[PDB]
């Protein structure tokens, strides 16, 4: 459970905190995403 | 990108007809005008929906994540 | 953004009657019915049926502006006849005509084998 | 039989060709209008998205889900949530649909209207079934997924009319014609040399007598006899588009009679 | 449809005619002002933070960002930032007041010299309205 940030390329989840090192575990690439809110979003189908 | 469900002008479901149209062309070699008509798309509003579609989704799928 | 809610077309407003019957000043035995949350669908239908009534002297409807679903219908009848009654009869005639139309379609449909 | 009369020409699951005689054009039209706009249908109205790894936007998908036709046979025994007494929705007023899809296949994984599942209690009424007219039995293609592409969402379908949204439109195009020979002089034919040669003859010309030039203009003549074709989308069967259309317009008129009735009290 | 105006089939518009996606991207840096002064990504507290935006800060997680998926609206705070000077002033980024939508994606990065900076994408669907040009 919980995936604070995701990786841009390899798509491996990261879950890191403040001052942990902005990088991925295996691949180098400092890109990294955010992963959707667990507060489910509802839309009108119009 | 991705076949429209329902023709904009009259709202005849056109969502089901996509693969069927693409099939009547490769597998049946049939010309576009007959395939559309086979699929019962008679009004030009409905015809334009399929005939002029660009299924960009298929390119979009080519990217990994 | 400045777009009104779609139900505003059919759903009556807070304290807003379907009908508002106001009397015409300019002409004797003439009235003006404002139909809220209604369109041509009903207006032109009623107007055309009142035209069939012999005792009806004047009948016309107008949708004053398209942003609003309402129409004013003006009814003028011969002296002694009431325009509300004229509207009542035309309304009834329409229903009875539609009743037969349904019955006739139903009978004809049941005969089909497809 | 009585007043206006019908004479069906052709029938199917999807089309009704007929002739409406002994009617006012105003009535023929008012019915035509109602069929397009005021007949109630069930259609997806709220889409809660749990997961979407697709190439498409949450709302892009959401929009499509509304345009997917749902079984609205027993639509009449379902309440409009607005009129219903709950907090948001319930069984008495809605149909809950579920959609979970995933790219297990190396090949492109497709998401169809068939992949929708009813989760709400139907009260044993013909409602909310995604309409499948598709030969292969798939229905509407909602989405395409690749590998780790997941789509997990929930749909709340509600009773509504085409006036609110065109998704609740049970009818496709409604064909409507009268006087295939312009006997009524209701159109002035634009031409270059001959209007008869230049303008194509209607199908319905066969169902009416040609005017015969050696006759004066019938001014007294009025418009009765209407050649129509009602096309269904699926939600309601073709016949019921006509019947429910006749009934809606009838109910619509009754409301006026009733309104006048309540006004008489004061 | 007089003088270069046109009528649209509202029925067709519902069916998806001329709709479009819209993505705006908001950016923000965590700047370093010399030996001591450093901006911070966080959810500002209204007691120790000056000149707060009247907009709401509730949609911010404690890292000072909205998680992607939350629906936003006018004047709401996408990115929380403070520029400590002394306790600290509010340097936050609010969504444009004339717009709204749902957050599409939010990415955190460092640049050429390693300043933490964050990009936020916001998605709306624009459905053909009245003054809309074609
Ligand atoms: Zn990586
Ligand atoms: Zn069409
Ligand atoms: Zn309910």
């Amino acid at each position: 459970a919980t995936l604070k940030y995701i990786c841009a390329e390899c798509s491996s989840k990261l879950s890191l905190s403040r001052t942990d090192a902005v990088r991925c575990k295996d691949c180098g690439h400092r890109i990294l995403l955010k992963a959707r809110t667990k507060r489910l979003v509802q839309f009108e189908a119009r | 990108m991705i076949v429209p469900v329902r023709c904009f002008s009259c709202g005849k479901v056109v969502g089901d007809k996509w693969e069927s149209y693409l099939n009547l062309l490769q597998e049946d070699e049939l010309d576009e005008g007959t395939a559309l008509s086979r699929l019962g798309l008679k009004r030009y509003c409905c015809r334009r929906m399929i005939l002029t579609h660009v299924d960009l989704i298929e390119k979009f799928l080519r990217y990994n994540p | 953004m400045n777009a009104p809610d779609r139900f505003e077309l059919f759903l009556l407003g807070e304290g807003e009657s379907k009908l508002k019957i106001d009397p015409d000043t300019k002409a004797p035995n003439a009235v003006v019915i404002t139909f809220e949350k209604e369109d041509h669908t009903l207006g032109n239908l009623i107007r055309a049926e009142l035209l069939n009534d012999r005792k009806v002297l004047f009948a016309a409807y107008k949708v004053e502006h398209p942003f609003f679903a309402r129409f004013k219908l003006r009814i003028q009848t011969t002296e002694g006849y009431d325009p509300k009654d004229a509207l009542k009869n035309a309304c009834n005639s329409i229903i009875n005509k539609l009743g037969a139309l349904k019955t006739n379609f139903e009978t004809e449909w049941n005969l089909q084998t497809l | 039989e009585e007043g206006p009369q019908v004479k069906i020409r052709e029938a199917s699951k999807d089309n009704v060709d007929f002739i409406l005689s002994n009617v006012d054009l105003a009535m023929a039209n008012s019915l035509r209008r109602v069929m397009i706009a005021e007949i109630p249908t069930l259609a997806i109205d709220s889409v809660e998205v749990e997961t979407n790894t697709t190439v498409l936007a949450d709302e892009f998908i959401a929009h499509r889900l509304g345009l997917i036709p749902l079984q609205s046979m027993d639509i009449e025994q379902l309440e409009y949530s607005r009129d219903c007494f709950c907090e948001d929705h319930c069984d008495k007023c809605s149909v809950v649909l579920t959609l979970q899809a995933f790219g297990e296949s190396e090949s492109t994984t497709n998401v169809y209207s068939k992949d929708l599942v009813i989760v709400s209690n139907l009260m044993g009424r013909n409602i909310g079934h995604p309409i499948i007219q598709d030969k292969e039995g798939n229905g509407v293609l909602i989405c395409k997924l690749r590998k780790g592409q997941e789509l997990k969402l929930t749909c709340v379908a509600k009773k509504g009319i085409a006036k609110e949204h065109a998704k609740w439109g049970p009818a496709a195009a409604i064909e409507f014609e009268y006087d295939p020979w312009n006997k009524l002089k209701h159109t002035d034919y634009w031409y270059e040399q001959d209007s008869a040669k230049e303008w194509p003859q209607s199908k319905n010309c066969e169902y009416e007598d040609p005017p015969n030039e050696g006759d004066p203009f019938d001014y007294k003549a009025q418009a009765d006899t209407f050649y129509m074709n009602v096309e269904s989308v699926g939600s309601i069967p073709v016949d019921q588009v006509v019947v429910r259309g006749i009934d809606t317009l009838q109910k619509k008129v009754a409301s006026i009679l009733l309104a006048l009735t309540q006004m008489d009290q004061d | 449809n007089q003088e270069d105006s046109m009528i649209m089939n509202q029925s067709s518009i519902d069916r998806g005619l001329f709709r479009s996606l819209f993505f705006r991207s908001y950016m923000d840096q965590e700047k370093k002002y010399g030996m001591s002064i450093t901006e911070t990504f966080e959810k500002p507290q209204r007691t120790n933070t000056l000149r707060m935006k009247h907009g709401t800060y509730d949609k911010l997680d404690d890292d000072g960002l909205i998680a992607p998926g939350v629906r936003v609206s006018g004047e709401d705070v996408i990115i929380g930032k403070t520029t400590p000077i002394s306790s600290k002033r509010d340097a936050s980024t609010p969504l444009r007041s004339t717009e709204n939508g749902i957050v599409d994606q939010v990415l955190v990065t460092t640049n050429q010299d390693g300043l933490k900076f964050v990009k936020v994408r916001v998605r709306t669907t624009k459905i053909p309205q009245i003054g809309d040009k074609f």
